């Protein structure tokens, strides 16, 4: 049903047969089932608009004398459009002096004229209604729009029946407008619509995940005969299209700072002399050095490090002419212009080597579990159609399921035009308010002498306009939601902690709310006393608050588009309660009960202060922040492919191996400990020495769940049996 | 808006639990913003269609036993084609008895099959909207059904000519 | 909110006291915010519960003496427990004689006893909402369950707020581990669903599968070999078990099934399966040649599209001798271990618990009706057996990281739809249905035949018997209980000309009821064709107008899939559509009329036509090109395979490859496989040469151009062919 948006000028009110003959409309669009809100204010109006009341068409009245209201009027219009693009906008007005005022710029903000002191209200309202469906048949995306033009099975058993009624009978009722997989019709418009909006040459819809997403790419980049060059910070799937090509992989090892967050791969680990090193020395490619590799991947980190991708391409283009870019978590970053250069589709396609960028449009775009995006910019060494869509086919289903597609489709729409840049920039503002709040209360406490937690972010800004400088705390908002120098890291600053990082090659990502607990120091030893992280994590956990990302000092908030406004002030409300609570040293059968009743013995009489000098004591004792980065400065010894690794588990040449006895064997399966939450050793990797490190962090990890229990580290590739971690190896 | 005549056959109102099922289902096709039109006998439905009561689907209980019912069945369906050609027609029965008699001749009477004491109301709703709904795009003859899919307003700036215009109406000039 | 059937006993209307009694009851009940539905016979209330009215408990009234009642009550609560399975009944009785009556029968039947006429209407209200609340609580699967316990993002935009209202803010809301568990752990909730599957399927263990059947085939595949094993494949095989190979690098060998004359596919005969058969197609294989007297690692077979069901018993003994694992991708035919009429035909027979290591792959949302994507992966772990933590290596391999809570869920409740007794009512209903039409269609065949009239008849056995009589039947005047129950009604047995296979042996297949396969007329039962007929494209073509898009379709064979979502007595509608055909096609009605958007399309070739002049031009055309001959030849004998397919992809990759044109084909190596309709499986796979200049394959490829070339806007669809300036190309290695 359809809904008009009449404004009602301040300036008009003083004429009371204006407001009578926009009664006589309202009257009229009511008599013909359109559904009219009356606002009496550009206020009021602006206010519902910027709500989110979907309207299709706005009307308003307009004095045209006062300069304060002509102004009134553009914040109006304009904001209409930010997400309400293509809304017809009707001006109730006089023909006389919007005769005269008829100019190019007041078309783009009119879209028709109605004199509403001179014309029958019918009649308006016919045109409002005809301007509303024009309006209606343009909105929606080519997929989603050709599926509006069955469950039943469900309905026969009373739990079907209730499944159906709570999910819906359109989910089943989805299932000449053409086939994915054929990717013809209204799917082949979508992706070819999809290429258009995140700047490819062409789109591929998956629904299967960036998972298949990244093996789909892997498929038809490369065999068995080929050389690949790997991030080490890798999905999953990425090891897993190792394993179903059976290519001959070389990593680039990315650094870390003090807090364990992983940081960048820096220029020097790409340059071609670098890799061609790389190729030579490993085991797996040795035979095949100087031949050009096939496939090239780089991850947006999950803690927010974002690459300067026109640089890093530049650098991987000498070696490989295909660079892929996994932009899982990051598929916003093309309609900001804060993170200008600093992802793989940039600009305008047209061409240099192929890219692919890789979106889970579920996770940071807002859409349905399991939908994904493959981008591509055609370039040197690219792959057609026919060719792509045999590696396409390999991981997609025979029947998927619309409803997903059709996310894919709506989310593309939403990034599209104005509504992308809106959407973005709102999720970088609430994220700024507060890391600002969160920097303020900061300083308030550390200057009393007192503890809290600080955001991870830089510790001053310079507004370039003005050249004045600003400590974080301090600086306007506008500024560092706007600005991408409040967020570049640059050479000799303390903040980001990644030592020798070259200038103009990394940037933080506003959203990606790092928050610290204090206790590292910034010279890299712990400090005096401090607070462990996994300790707030679980205060938070229980407060219905699960972080994406923890570290022992590190508390990681996703901001998403998904985000009402003003929430994250209950993420300090509960973190301030914590706080309350540590000084307090309350008991942990009042604030932890949970945790008492399962482990009496080690938790009895005990209070939150106490557990976390605890922890933090273990933490200066054990050392386990320097153990990680010994596990991961180096990498283990590639002694078989991924491919001949799984190979052994499916002829059953596999053996659970216990902790200690780990050295010499060689990993069936990959093993991710968290922290870092990055592969410590992937398949056909050795564990290495009688006094390997990785074996040592894995030590440390076990050392702590013994113990603090229920604080125990997750870790994939792991199987904790008899009270023991044990990882499957194969058969020597 | 869609219409939906109902004949209760007079040979079943001794079985009231297939009234009650026929009200479950005139319940469901109203629920859909269906018109419904009940009728009590074969003799009532005939003389409804004897008038020019224009229906979309008929729909007719059927007991299938007495031979002066099998003649009041086909003189009702032969009475709806005489003027009103392709409308629908449901049988609302029973699904052992249909299924005996089924041949050439209960097909040519019969569009559809609806087995009423053993089946969802909301389902054959279903079916019946769908049904007159490719009845009604099969109606309409070339020209005038393309016609379905400046406008008379001059007329209505003038008294005289708004009296015109609300007398013969606005489609005549949106033609 | 909460629903009760009230059932006033048609035999205590005479005492008007026990009406009013009730009345206060339903009163009371209303007062508690219940939904009453009042019932005044045994006939109503058994025919509310036939229509699918979702109750929470049922009420009745009970004279207990004239004993039509007692079967009344018998029927009605029978009829409940069909698919209302644990619903609470409450009698609503005489206090001296339901206890002098009270027996073991009587308490399967009644669950809770209210004597009506001496208790406060109040207090079995409130024991109603009681039991009311226990079976709610009872009532959902493991997964779903638990999901009862956000969609912001879609609603700043107008599109995406369209979006958002249209599918409902449920479907996002199950978005997100934490208590309920993860799915690639299979803990939680998600591993109670698992191990429930399990035992429903009749498995060792099952694996929830959110990309279909597809992911589902490539993962057991994932588990089953390497490229140093050698492999025992159907011939008619998913294009996904094709995908296996080539990611795996496995060595094939392939089972030919037999066809029959309307070119629809049958079983792999014993003969093919035999240990000394698939020994010899080892050695005389190019890709295994080397590998001679290894154990095969794997072996698959598919129920067939058209309805063929293998005896999996006997099949199953047979590959056992060869292979430690045996795959039945059993995608379209999930249902048949509910229902006794596919009896010993299906993977998952009876009770687990030990053979040989068995999987069974079945599409949820095909025909067990759900979510699309929707599949599991079935085991009974034998020799050979691979433990979960190899396996689910195997199953992560195919899977994602976040997977749509919503399929998972409706992979739930389908298991919960077969569970218990609803599974064989509702196996039951769509194989009742499936007869009722076949039954149908066979008379109107005779009616039409004895006037010495030609029309449509079903593909079915012509003669059954009814074992407890001994009486024989003709299809169309047979029992439809016999016919809906009795397995024999369907085994195909040698000697009958119904089912075309020649030389079938005896226990081997069986025609699946709902499975419902049409032929037009034109086909002789000698395999040549008849003087004149009727082209199915031609039908097809005719339905597609009409809203009707049929699952197969041959040269005369029409295949209609009845399932669980078929609401009861819809097969009307395709008789009606079917006969209207028939009155055109005799009164040769012109094209302009019937099928205007084809003669707007190519008027130079439907010009001044009518639809019984193409009918007998397109059945002129299938007398001098003779394709069905030419389709046996490409597929009786199989092309000669050169290099693996994962060779054959891996050639995409490096790009050595080609579009070479259909008359070019001989002696190249196919780069993907060519799939044509019909027959609709592969007749050539990756890796495998087109072969001599006088080749079966690329005849038969040439035969289909030739029918798209002559009658346009009626082209056939080929998977692996990309038809360039109107000519067939295929992408082929370079020599």
């Amino acid at each position: 049903m359809m809904k008009v948006l009449i404004v009602e000028s301040e300036f008009l009110h003083q004429d009371t047969w204006v407001g009578n003959a926009v009664e006589r409309l309202a009257d009229a669009l009511s008599q013909q089932n359109v559904t009219v809100i009356k606002s009496t204010s550009f206020d009021d109006g602006y206010a519902i608009l910027s709500a989110n009341e979907a309207i299709d068409c706005l009307m308003f009245s307009y004095q045209m004398e006062q300069p304060d209201e002509h102004l009134s009027v553009r914040q109006l219009i304009g904001k209409l459009h930010e997400r309400q693009q293509n809304v017809p906008v009707f001006l109730l007005g006089d023909r006389e002096k919007a005769t005269a005022s008829l100019d190019r710029d007041l078309l783009e903000l009119v879209d028709e004229f109605a004199w509403i002191l001179e014309d029958t209200a019918d009649f308006i309202a016919g045109r409002a209604v005809a301007a509303m469906t024009r309006y209606r048949q343009q909105l929606l995306p080519p997929l989603f729009n050709a599926l509006m033009k069955g469950g039943v099975g469900f309905t026969k058993t009373p739990s079907g029946r209730f499944y159906h009624d709570y999910y819906g009978e359109n989910l089943f009722r989805s299932d000449t407008l053409g086939s994915l997989l054929d990717h013809t019709g209204a799917f082949g418009e979508s992706e070819k619509n999809a290429a258009r909006v995140f700047g490819a040459d062409r789109s591929w819809s998956v629904v299967v995940g960036t998972s298949g997403s990244n093996r789909t790419i892997m498929q038809a980049c490369m065999t068995d005969n080929d050389v690949v060059v790997l991030d080490r910070n890798c999905h999953k799937s990425i090891e897993q299209g190792l394993i179903l090509t059976g290519a001959k992989p070389v990593y680039m090892v990315p650094s870390r700072n003090r807090y364990g967050i992983i940081g960048p791969i820096y220029p020097q680990e790409m340059q071609p002399e670098t890799l061609q090193k790389k190729i030579s020395a490993s085991p797996l490619t040795k035979t095949k050095a100087g031949q050009k590799p096939s496939y090239s991947v780089v991850t947006c980190t999950y803690d927010g490090v974002c690459y300067n991708a026109k640089e890093a391409q530049d650098l991987l283009a000498k070696t490989s002419d295909r660079i892929h870019f996994d932009e899982a978590w990051y598929g916003y970053a093309r309609f900001n212009p804060i993170y200008c250069d600093h992802y793989a589709m940039r600009g305008e396609p047209g061409d240099g080597p192929t890219v692919f960028a890789t979106h889970s449009t579920h996770k940071l775009l807002n859409a349905l579990s399991q939908a994904s995006y493959i981008h591509v910019r055609e370039g040197r060494g690219a792959v057609n159609f026919s060719r792509f869509n045999q590696a396409y086919m390999m991981h997609a289903t025979t029947s998927p399921l619309y409803a997903i597609c059709a996310s894919n489709d709506v989310a593309v729409s939403m990034m599209d035009g104005n509504s992308g840049l809106s959407l973005t920039q709102e999720v970088i503002d609430e994220a700024v308010d507060f890391r600002q709040a969160m920097a303020r209360l900061y300083k308030e406490f550390t200057d009393e002498g007192d503890w809290f937690f600080k955001p991870w972010n830089k510790d001053v800004v310079t507004d370039p306009q003005t050249g004045k400088t600003y400590d974080f705390a301090d600086a306007p908002a506008k500024l560092l939601a706007t600005d991408q120098n409040c967020w570049v890291m640059r050479p000799g600053e303390t903040w980001h902690g990644f030592k020798d990082l070259p200038d103009n090659w990394s940037m933080l990502d506003p959203i990606k709310v790092s928050i610290l607990a204090p206790g590292m120091g910034d010279d890299g030893e712990l400090e005096a006393s401090g607070v462990p992280a996994a300790l707030v994590t679980a205060w938070l956990g229980r407060h219905g608050i699960v972080p994406t990302r923890t570290t022992d000092f590190q508390i990681m908030f996703l901001f998403s588009m998904g985000v009402t406004r003003g929430k994250w002030g209950t993420l300090i409300n509960t973190l301030c309660s914590f706080k309350h609570h540590y000084d307090a040293n309350t008991p942990l059968a009042q604030v932890m009960p949970e945790l008492v009743q399962d482990y009496p013995d080690t938790y009895a009489n005990m209070g939150i202060h106490d557990l976390g000098d605890k922890m933090f004591a273990w933490l200066r004792e054990n050392n386990p922040g320097a153990r990680l980065n010994a596990a991961y400065s180096t990498l283990p010894v590639a002694e078989i492919t991924p491919r001949d690794a799984y190979n052994a588990i499916v002829n059953n040449n596999i053996e659970m191996v216990a902790i200690e006895n780990l050295p010499g064997r060689i990993a069936a399966n990959s093993v991710i400990p968290y922290p870092p939450g990055i592969p410590m050793l992937l398949s056909g990797e050795n564990f290495g020495d009688e006094n390997s490190p990785q074996v040592g962090y894995l030590r440390s990890l076990q050392s702590w769940d013994h113990h603090f229990p229920g604080f125990e580290h997750e870790t994939e590739g792991t199987e904790i049996i008899d009270g023991v971690y044990h990882v499957m190896c194969v058969k020597a | 808006m869609m219409k939906v005549l109902i004949v209760e056959s007079e040979f079943l109102h001794q079985d009231t639990w297939v009234g009650n099922a026929v009200e479950r289902l005139a319940d469901a096709l109203s629920q859909q913003n269906v018109t419904v039109i009940k009728s009590t006998s074969f003799d009532d439905g005939y003389a409804i269609l004897s008038a020019n009561e224009a229906i979309d689907c008929l729909m007719f209980s059927y007991q299938m036993e007495q031979p002066d019912e099998h003649l009041s069945v086909r003189q009702l369906i032969g009475k709806l084609h005489e003027r009103q050609q392709n409308v629908p027609v449901f049988l609302l029965g029973d699904r052992e008895k249909a299924t005996a008699s089924l041949d050439r001749d209960l097909l040519e009477l019969v569009d559809e099959f609806a087995w009423i004491l053993e089946d969802t109301a909301d389902f054959i709703a279903g079916r019946a909207v769908a049904a007159m709904t490719r009845y009604r795009q099969q109606l309409l003859p070339p020209l005038f059904n393309a016609l379905m899919k400046q406008g008379g307003v001059g007329f209505t700036k003038t008294p005289s000519g708004r009296f015109y215009h609300d007398y013969y109406g606005e489609n005549l000039f949106r033609s």
